[PDB]
C-alpha cells in the first residue's frame, strides 16, 4: 500500500503542475498585450485659427 | 505499459511542441502591433521613410520562425511508445524556445517603436536603433540553441 | 478583488482540506515525501535548464528597453551618445550568456538510466541539484538585468547633459554586474559533486 | 536504511542555497539602482559631490557578499555520498531564510535613505557623517541574519 | 518599483523633456543678452542658444518686443503638442487636464470682450492657443449665462466645474465674471489634485500633489488682496472661492476669509512658515516666481516620474517672460532693472 | 477497457476541436470590432474609402477559418475506443491554431484602426498598412501548419 | 520514530527560529527608513539637530535585537532527536516576537516622521515624540516576554 | 498517541497564545500611529495642549496588556500530553480578545485624531472625544471577559 493516491497519482500530479506552469506565463503575457493604447494625437487633423 | 514507457508521456511533446508556436506568436504580435503604430504616425508628415521603418516588422517576425522550427523537429520525434525521459526533453525544448522569443518579442516593439518617432526627427538615430534592435533578436536565437542541444539527446540509447 | 479574492479562496480550501483530513486521523495521507520519491527526476532536471536560460533572457530583454528606450529619447539633441552609451546593453545581454554557459554545462549530465536505479540515492540528488541551481542562476541574472537597466537609462541621460558625467556613473553599472558573476558561480558548486545518471 | 536519513533531504538543503542569493541579489540590486538615481539626479546640478557618495552602493554590495558565504558552506555539506539527514536539510533552508530576507530589508532601508540624502546633500554639506551612521543601522539588519545562519550551519552537521 | 514599469510607455517621452531642459538658459546666457545695445544684437546672440533660427524669416524693422514674444512662445506649444502626441494612456489625460486651466482664461475673455462690444478677431489673437475649443468663437453670441452654458458649454470638459456658478445676475459684468473665472479653478485644482491620487503613481504623485499646493495657495492670497479694492464681501462667500487642498487648508483659509485689511492677512500666513515672510518685504509676485522655480528644479532630481512635463513649461515660461522684460528694456532704454530676471538654472 | 485506450480518451479531443474555433472567433472579432470603429470615424467624411478599407475586416475573417478547418478534421478523428495518445495530439493541434490566432487578431485590429485614420491623412500610409497585415496574417498559417502536421501523426501507427 | 518524537519534528523549530528574524527586521527597516526621509528634509534648514533626531532609528534598531535573542535562544534547544510539543512551542515563541516587533515599526515610522518635522519649528514637542515611541517600543517586548516564558517551557517535563 | 489527547493538540493552544499578543499588539499599533500624527501637528502652534492629548495613547496601549495576561495564563495550562478540548479552547480564548482589540485599536485612531484636532479649536469638545473612546476601550474588555471564562474552563472535569 506504497500509492501516494489512486486519484492522485504522481503522473497527473506533474502534468497539473507543468500546466499550471504553461498557464501562468500565458496569463502575464495577456495583461501586457491588454494594456496596449493607441497614439491617436499623431493621427487626427488638429488645426487651430489662433496658432497658424 | 512499463516502468519506462507510460501512457501519459506524449503529454509533454505535444504541449511542448504547442507552446513554442504560441509563446513565439504572442511575442511577435506585441512587437508588430506596437511597431507598427509608430509606422502609421510618422508617416503621416514623412511618407519618405516606410519602407526603410519596417525593419522592426522584420524582427519580429524571425522569432516566429524560429518557434515554427523548433516544433518541426519535436513533431517527429513523437510516438504512442515512447520513453519518458524523452518527454521532458520535448517539453523542455518548446518552454526555452517560446519564453525565450516571447521576451524578446516585447523588447522589439517597444524600441521599435521609439526608433521610428525618434528617427523621423534625427536622422542620424536610425543606425542606432538598429543596434539596440539586434541584441533583442538574438535572444530569441539563444532560446533556440537550447532546444537543439537537448533534441539531440532525445532518442539516444533508448530502450 | 476577483484576483486577489481567489487568493484567499484557495488559501481557505487548502485550510479546510487539511483539517478534514487531520481530526479524521489521515494526515499521513498528505504525505510530500513520496512525491519527492517517486515523481521522475527528469522532470526536475528539464525544468531548471529551461528556467535557466528562459530567466536569464527576461532579464536581459528587460534592461533593454529601459536603457534603449530612453537613449533613443535622449539622442534626439544629442545623437553622439548611442555609441558611447552601447556599453549598457553589452551588460545586459551578457546575463543571457551566463544562463547559456550552464545549459552546456548541465545537458551533458543528462544520461539515460536503468529501470531498476532510477531512484536511487545518487539520481534523485541530481534531480534536485540542477534545479535549484537553474532557479538560482535564472532567478538572480533575472534582477541584475532589470537593475542595469535602471542604471543605464540614467546614464544616458546624464551624458546628455555632460559627457564628464558619464564615467561616474559606469561604477554603479560595474558593481551591478557582480551580480550575474556571483550566481553562476554557486550553481556551479552546487552540481559539482553532482554525477550523470547511471 | 536510516530513518533519520530519507533520501529527499537534500531538496531542502539546495532550497536554501538558492534562498540565500536570490533574496540578497534582490536587496543589493534595490540598493543600487534606488540610490544611483539619486547620485545621478543631482549630477546636472553638482558634479564634484558624486566621488564621495558611493558609499550607498558599496554597502549594498557587501549584502550580495554574506549570501554568497552562506552559500558556499552550505553546499561543501552536501554529496551523494555523505549520509545527508534531514534535520541538517531544515536547518540548511532556515540559513538561507534568514540571511535572505534580512539583506532584503537593509537594501530597502539602503535605498530610500541614500537617494533623499543625496538630493538633499547639495543643499546642505553639513548633513553628511548624519545619512551615513543611518546607513549602518540599516546594515547591521543583514549582519544579524548571518550571525544566525552560521550557528545553524554548524549544529545541523553537529 | 519606479523604473521597473514606466518605460513601457513613457521612455521616449522622459527623454525627449530632459533633452528639452538642457536647453533653458543659464545665469552667464542671461548677462550675454543684458549687455547687448538692440534687439538685432539680441538676435544673434539667441542664435547660440537652443532657439536657433527661430527668427531668420524676420528683417530689421519688422523686430519689436512684441514678434519676439510670439515665436518664443510658438516654440513652446509646438514642443507641448508633440509631447501631448506620443502618449498615451494617463499620460493622455494627464496633459489635457493641463490644458484645462488655459481656456477656463479663455472663456473669462471672449466674455468680457462682448460686454464691451468687440470684434472676436481683436479678442481671439489675445487667447492662448493652448486653451481653444471648436466653440470658443461662439461664446460671442450671448450674455445671459445660462444660455452659454446649454447651447455651448455642455458639450466641453467644463461641464462639471458650474454647479457652484447659477448664481449670476440677468445682467453680466465684469466682477461677476471674474468671481465664475475663481469658482471653476476651485473645482479643476479639486478634481485634479484627486485624480493624480488615484491613477498618478509615486514619486510623481508626492510631486504633483506639492506643485498643485502651490497653485492653490498663491491665488488664496491673491483672492484675499483683491478684495480689499471692494467695498464689503460676506465671508462665506469667499469660501466658495478658495480650493481646500493646500497648506492653508482648514485653518488659514477660515482666517483669510475673514481679513478685512492687510494686517488681518498677515495674522493668518504667520503661522506657516512657507509663506511668512513674502507680504514682508518686496514685490510679492516675484517672490511666487522664485519659490515656483526651486520646487520645478527639484521635481528634476527625480527620474522616471512624469511630472517633469508639468515641471518643463512653467519653467520655459518663465523663460520668455524673461528675454520680454530684457527686450522692453533695450528698446525703451531704461536699464535700471535690467537685472529682474528670475533664474535658478 | 484497455491500458493504452481507456475511457477519458475523447475528453482531450473534444476540447481540442472546440478550443480551435473558440480561440480563433476571440481574435477574429477583436480585429472587426476595434478596426470597424475606425473605419466608421473616417467614412464619415470621406465615405469614397470605403471598399477600401474593408481589408483588416477581411483578415479578421481569415483567421477564423484556420479554426474552422482544423476542427472539422480532429472530428472526424474521434472515436469511442481510441488511444490516449490520439487525445494529446488532437488538444496541441487546437490550441496551436487557436492561442496562435488569437495573437493575430489583435495585432490585426491595432495597426487596422491606427492605418485606416493615418491613411486618410496621407494616402501613401495604405501600402504599408498592407504589409504590416500580413506580417501578422502569417502568425495564423504557421499554426495551422503545425496542427497538420500533428494531425497528420495522430492515426497512423497506434494500436 | 517514536509516535511523540517523530523525523519531522524539527521543521516547526526552524520556522520559527526564521520568523523572528525575518519580521523584526522588516519592522525595523521599515522604521528606520521612513524615519529616515523625515530627518533629512528637515536638517537642510536647520542641520543643528541632526544627532538629536536619530532616536527613532535607534528604537527601530531595538526591535531586531530582540529578534536575534529568541533565534539565538531556540537554536540551542534544537536536535535530531526531539517532540512535537517542542517544536509547536518554538513556532510560536518565533511569530510572537515577530509579528509583534513588525507593529512597533509601522508605529515607530509613522511617528518618527511627524515628530521630527514638527520638533524643527516648535522645539517643546521633542519630548512629545519620545513618550509615544516609547508607547510603540513597548509593543514588541511584550512579544519578547511571551517568548521567553514559552522556550523556558519547551524542554520541561517532555519525554 | 491516545484518542482523546493526541500528539498534535499543543499546536492549536500555541497558536491561540500567540494570536492574543499578535493581534493586540497591530490594533494597538494603528492607535499610537494615528493619534501621533494628529498630536504632533496640534501641538506645533499649542504645545500646553500636549499632556492632554496623550491620552488616546494610553487607551491603546492598555488594549495589548490585555493580550499578555491571556497569553501568560496559557502557557502555564500547556503540555506535551493535554486533551484537544483544552486545545481548541485556547485558540478560541485568543482569537475573541485578539481581533476584538484590532477593532478597538482602529475606532480609537480614528476618534482620537479627529477630537485631537478640533479641540485646540474647542475646549468643550475634550470630554466628548473621551466619552466617545471610553466606548471604543471597552469592547476589547468583553473580549476579555469571553477568554477569561474560557480558560477557567478548559482544564474543567477534563480526563
Ligand atoms: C468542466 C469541463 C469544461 C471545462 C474544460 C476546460 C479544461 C478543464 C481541465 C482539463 C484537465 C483536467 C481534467 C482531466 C484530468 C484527468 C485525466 C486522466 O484521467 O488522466 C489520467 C492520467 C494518469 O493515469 P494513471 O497514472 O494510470 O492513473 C489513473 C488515473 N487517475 O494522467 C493524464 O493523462 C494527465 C493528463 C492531464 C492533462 C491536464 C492538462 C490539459 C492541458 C490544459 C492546458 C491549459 C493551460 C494552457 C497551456 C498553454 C500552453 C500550451
Ligand atoms: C512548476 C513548478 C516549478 C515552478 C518554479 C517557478 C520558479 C520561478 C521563480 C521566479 C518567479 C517570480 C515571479 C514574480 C511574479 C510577480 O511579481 O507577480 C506579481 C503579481 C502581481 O499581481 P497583482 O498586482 O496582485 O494583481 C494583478 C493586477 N492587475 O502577482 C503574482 O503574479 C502572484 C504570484 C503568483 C505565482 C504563481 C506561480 C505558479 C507556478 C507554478 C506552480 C505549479
Ligand atoms: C481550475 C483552473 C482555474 C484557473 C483560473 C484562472 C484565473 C485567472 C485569474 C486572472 O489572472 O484574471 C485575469 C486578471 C484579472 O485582473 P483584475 O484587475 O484582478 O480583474 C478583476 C478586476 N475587477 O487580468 C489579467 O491578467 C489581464 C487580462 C487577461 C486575463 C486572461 C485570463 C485567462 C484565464 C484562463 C483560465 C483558463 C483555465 C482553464
Ligand atoms: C509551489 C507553489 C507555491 C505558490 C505560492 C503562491 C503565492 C502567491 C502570493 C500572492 C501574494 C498576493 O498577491 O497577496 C495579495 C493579498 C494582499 O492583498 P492587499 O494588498 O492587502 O489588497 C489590498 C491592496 N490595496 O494577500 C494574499 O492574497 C494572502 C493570501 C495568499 C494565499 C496564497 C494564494 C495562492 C494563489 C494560487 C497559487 C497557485
Ligand atoms: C464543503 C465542506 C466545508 C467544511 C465543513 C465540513 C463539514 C463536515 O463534513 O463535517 C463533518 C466532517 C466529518 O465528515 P465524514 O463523515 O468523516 O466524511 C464526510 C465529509 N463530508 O467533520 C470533519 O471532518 C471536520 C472538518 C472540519 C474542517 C473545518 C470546517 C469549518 C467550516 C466552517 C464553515 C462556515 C460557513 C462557511
Ligand atoms: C497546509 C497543508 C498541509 C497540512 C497538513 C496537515 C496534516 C498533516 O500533514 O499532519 C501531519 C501531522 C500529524 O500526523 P498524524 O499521523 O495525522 O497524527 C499523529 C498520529 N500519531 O501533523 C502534525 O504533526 C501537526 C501539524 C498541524 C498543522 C496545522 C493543520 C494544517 C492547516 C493549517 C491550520 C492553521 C490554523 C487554522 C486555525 C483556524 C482557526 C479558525
Ligand atoms: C486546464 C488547466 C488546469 C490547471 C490545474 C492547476 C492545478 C494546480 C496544482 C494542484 C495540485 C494539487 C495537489 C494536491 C491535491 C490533493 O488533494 O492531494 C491529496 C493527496 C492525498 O490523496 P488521498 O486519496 O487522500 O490519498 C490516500 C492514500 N492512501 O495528497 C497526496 O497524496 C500528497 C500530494 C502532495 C502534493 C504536493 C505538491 C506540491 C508541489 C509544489 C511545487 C513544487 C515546489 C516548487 C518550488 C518553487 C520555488 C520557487
Ligand atoms: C500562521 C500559522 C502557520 C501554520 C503552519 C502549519 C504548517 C503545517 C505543515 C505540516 C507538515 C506535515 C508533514 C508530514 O507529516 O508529512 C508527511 C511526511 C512524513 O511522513 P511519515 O510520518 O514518514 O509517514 C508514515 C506513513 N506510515 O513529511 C515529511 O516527510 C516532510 C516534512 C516536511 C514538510 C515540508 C512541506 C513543504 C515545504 C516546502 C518548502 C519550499 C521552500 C521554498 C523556498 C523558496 C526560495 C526562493
Ligand atoms: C520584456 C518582457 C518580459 C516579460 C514578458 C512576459 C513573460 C511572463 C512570464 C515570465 C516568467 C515569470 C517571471 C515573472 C514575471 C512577472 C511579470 C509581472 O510583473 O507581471 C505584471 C502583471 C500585471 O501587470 P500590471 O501591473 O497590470 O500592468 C503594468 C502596470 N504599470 O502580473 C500579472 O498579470 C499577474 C498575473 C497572475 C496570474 C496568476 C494565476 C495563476 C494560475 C495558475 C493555475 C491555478
Ligand atoms: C480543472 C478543474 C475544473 C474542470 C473540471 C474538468 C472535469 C473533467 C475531468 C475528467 C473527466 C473524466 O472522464 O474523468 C474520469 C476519471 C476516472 O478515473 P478512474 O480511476 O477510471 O475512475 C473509475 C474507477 N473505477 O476521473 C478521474 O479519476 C480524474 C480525477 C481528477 C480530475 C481533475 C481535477 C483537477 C483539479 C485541479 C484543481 C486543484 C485544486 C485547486
Ligand atoms: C497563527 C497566527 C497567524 C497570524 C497572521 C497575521 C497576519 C497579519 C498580516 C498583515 C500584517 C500587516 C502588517 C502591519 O503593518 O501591521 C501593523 C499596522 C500598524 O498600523 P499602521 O498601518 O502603521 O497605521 C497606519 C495609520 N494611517 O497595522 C496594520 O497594517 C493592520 C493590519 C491588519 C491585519 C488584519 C489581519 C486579520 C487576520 C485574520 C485571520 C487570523
Ligand atoms: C474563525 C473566525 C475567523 C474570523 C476572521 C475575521 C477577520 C477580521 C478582519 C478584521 C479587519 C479589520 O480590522 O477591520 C476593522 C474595521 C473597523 O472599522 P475601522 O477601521 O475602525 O474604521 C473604518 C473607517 N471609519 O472594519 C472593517 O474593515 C470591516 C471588515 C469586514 C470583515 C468581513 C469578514 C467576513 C467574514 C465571513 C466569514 C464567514
Amino acid at each position: 500500500d506504497d500509492i501516494l493516491s489512486s486519484i492522485w497519482t504522481e503522473g497527473l500530479l506533474m502534468c497539473l503542475i507543468v500546466s499550471a506552469l504553461l498557464l501562468f506565463i500565458l496569463i502575464v503575457a495577456l495583461s501586457w498585450i491588454s494594456n496596449l493604447d493607441i497614439t491617436y494625437g499623431a493621427l487626427e487633423k488638429s488645426t487651430n485659427p489662433i496658432k497658424k | 505499459m512499463t516502468e519506462l514507457c507510460p501512457v501519459y508521456a506524449p503529454f509533454f511533446g505535444a504541449i511542448g511542441c504547442a507552446s513554442a508556436i504560441i509563446f513565439t506568436s504572442l511575442g511577435a504580435a506585441y512587437g508588430t502591433a506596437k511597431s507598427g503604430v509608430g509606422i502609421c504616425a510618422t508617416c503621416v508628415l514623412r511618407p519618405d521613410l516606410l519602407f526603410k521603418n519596417i525593419v522592426p516588422v522584420i524582427m519580429a517576425g524571425i522569432i516566429a520562425i524560429y518557434g515554427l522550427v523548433v516544433s518541426v523537429l519535436v513533431c517527429y520525434s513523437l510516438g504512442q511508445k515512447q520513453a519518458l525521459y524523452t518527454g521532458f526533453i520535448q517539453l523542455g525544448a518548446g518552454l526555452s524556445v517560446g519564453l525565450s522569443g516571447l521576451a524578446a518579442g516585447f523588447a522589439i516593439g517597444i524600441v521599435g517603436d521609439a526608433g521610428v518617432r525618434g528617427s523621423s526627427q534625427q536622422p542620424r538615430l536610425f543606425v542606432g536603433m538598429i543596434l539596440i534592435l539586434i541584441f533583442a533578436e538574438v535572444l530569441g536565437l539563444y532560446g533556440l540553441i537550447v532546444a537543439l542541444l537537448l533534441n539531440s539527446r532525445a532518442t539516444q540509447d533508448v530502450v | 478583488s476577483f484576483s486577489h479574492f481567489l487568493y484567499y479562496l484557495v488559501l481557505i480550501v487548502v485550510i479546510v482540506y487539511g483539517l478534514y483530513k487531520l481530526f479524521t486521523g489521515h494526515g499521513s495521507d498528505i504525505n510530500f515525501g513520496k512525491f519527492l520519491l517517486r515523481t521522475s527526476p527528469y522532470m526536475w532536471a528539464n525544468l531548471g535548464i529551461a528556467l535557466c536560460v528562459g530567466l536569464s533572457v527576461v532579464g536581459a530583454a528587460w534592461g533593454i528597453f529601459i536603457t534603449g528606450s530612453s537613449m533613443i529619447g535622449a539622442g534626439v539633441r544629442a545623437p553622439r551618445i548611442t555609441t558611447k552609451n552601447l556599453i549598457s546593453i553589452i551588460f545586459c545581454e551578457v546575463v543571457a550568456i551566463y544562463g547559456l554557459i550552464i545549459a552546456i554545462v548541465f545537458s551533458s549530465k543528462l544520461t539515460v538510466a536503468t529501470a531498476e536505479n532510477m531512484y536511487s540515492k545518487s539520481n534523485l540528488y541530481t534531480g534536485y541539484s540542477l534545479f535549484w541551481a537553474g532557479i538560482t542562476v535564472g532567478a538572480s541574472n533575472l534582477i541584475c538585468g532589470i537593475a542595469v537597466g535602471i542604471t543605464g537609462a540614467t546614464a544616458a541621460i546624464s551624458d546628455a547633459a555632460d559627457s564628464a558625467l558619464f564615467v561616474k556613473i559606469l561604477v554603479i553599472e560595474i558593481f551591478g554586474s557582480i551580480l550575474g558573476l556571483l550566481g553562476l558561480i554557486v550553481g556551479l558548486l552546487m552540481a559539482g559533486k553532482a554525477s550523470e545518471f547511471q | 536504511s536510516n530513518i533519520y536519513a530519507p533520501l529527499y533531504a537534500p531538496f531542502f538543503g539546495f532550497a536554501g542555497c538558492a534562498a540565500a542569493m536570490v533574496l540578497s541579489c534582490l536587496g543589493a540590486a534595490i540598493g543600487t539602482a534606488k540610490s544611483g538615481i539619486g547620485i545621478a539626479g543631482i549630477g546636472t546640478f553638482k558634479p564634484e559631490l558624486i566621488m564621495k557618495s558611493l558609499i550607498p552602493v558599496v554597502m549594498s554590495g557587501i549584502l550580495a557578499i554574506y549570501g554568497l558565504v552562506v552559500a558556499v558552506l552550505i553546499a561543501g555539506n552536501l554529496s551523494p555520498t555523505e549520509d545527508y539527514t534531514l534535520f541538517n536539510g531544515f536547518m540548511h533552508l532556515s540559513c538561507g531564510l534568514c540571511v535572505g530576507f534580512a539583506c532584503l530589508s537593509s537594501g530597502y532601508a539602503i535605498g530610500m535613505v541614500g537617494d533623499v540624502g543625496v538630493r538633499k546633500y547639495m543643499h546642505q554639506p553639513r548633513l553628511f557623517v548624519g545619512i551615513v551612521l543611518i546607513l549602518i543601522f540599516s546594515e547591521v539588519l543583514g549582519l544579524y541574519g548571518m550571525i544566525v545562519a552560521l550557528i545553524l550551519n554548524t549544529r545541523g552537521s553537529e | 518599483m519606479e523604473g521597473v514599469y514606466f518605460n513601457i510607455d513613457n521612455g521616449f517621452i522622459e527623454g525627449v523633456v530632459r533633452g528639452y531642459r538642457n536647453g533653458l538658459l543659464s545665469n552667464n546666457q542671461y548677462i550675454n543678452l543684458t549687455q547687448c545695445d538692440t534687439l538685432e544684437d539680441l538676435k544673434l546672440q539667441l542664435s547660440s542658444t537652443d532657439y536657433g533660427n527661430f527668427l531668420s524669416s524676420v528683417s530689421s524693422e519688422s523686430l519689436t518686443t512684441s514678434l519676439i514674444q510670439e515665436y518664443a512662445s510658438s516654440k513652446l506649444y509646438h514642443e507641448f503638442n508633440y509631447i501631448r502626441d506620443q502618449s498615451s494612456g494617463s499620460t493622455r489625460k494627464f496633459m489635457d487636464y493641463i490644458t484645462y486651466g488655459y481656456m477656463i482664461d479663455n472663456v473669462a475673455l471672449m466674455i468680457t470682450g462682448t460686454i464691451h462690444d468687440r470684434d472676436k478677431g481683436e479678442i481671439l489673437q489675445r487667447c492662448h492657443p493652448l486653451g481653444w475649443f471648436d466653440t470658443l468663437p461662439t461664446l460671442s453670441v450671448a450674455t445671459d449665462l445660462e444660455s452659454l452654458y446649454e447651447t455651448v458649454l455642455v458639450d466641453t470638459p467644463l461641464a462639471p466645474y458650474f454647479k457652484n456658478c447659477f448664481d449670476t445676475a440677468e445682467e453680466l459684468d465684469d466682477m461677476n465674471i471674474e468671481i465664475i473665472r475663481n469658482k471653476l479653478y476651485k473645482a479643476y485644482l479639486e478634481d485634479f489634485y484627486n485624480f493624480v491620487t488615484e491613477e498618478i503613481p509615486e514619486p510623481a504623485k508626492e510631486c504633483m500633489q506639492t506643485l498643485l499646493g502651490f497653485e492653490a495657495d498663491r491665488r488664496s492670497i491673491n483672492i484675499a488682496l483683491n478684495s480689499l479694492q471692494s467695498s464689503d464681501i460676506d465671508p462665506d462667500l469667499k469660501s466658495d472661492l478658495l480650493p481646500n487642498i493646500g497648506k492653508l487648508y482648514p485653518l488659514a483659509t477660515f482666517h483669510l476669509a475673514q481679513a478685512q485689511d492687510f494686517e488681518g492677512v498677515r495674522a493668518a500666513l504667520a503661522n506657516v512658515y512657507e509663506y511668512r515672510g513674502f507680504l514682508e518685504t518686496g514685490n510679492l509676485e516675484d517672490h511666487f516666481y522664485q519659490l515656483e522655480m526651486e520646487l520645478c528644479r527639484d521635481a528634476f532630481t527625480q527620474q522616471f516620474a512624469i511630472s517633469t512635463v508639468w515641471a518643463w513649461m512653467k519653467s520655459k515660461e518663465q523663460e520668455v517672460r524673461n528675454i520680454t522684460w530684457i527686450a522692453e528694456c533695450i528698446a525703451q532704454n531704461q536699464r535700471e532693472r535690467i537685472n529682474n530676471y528670475i533664474s535658478v538654472y
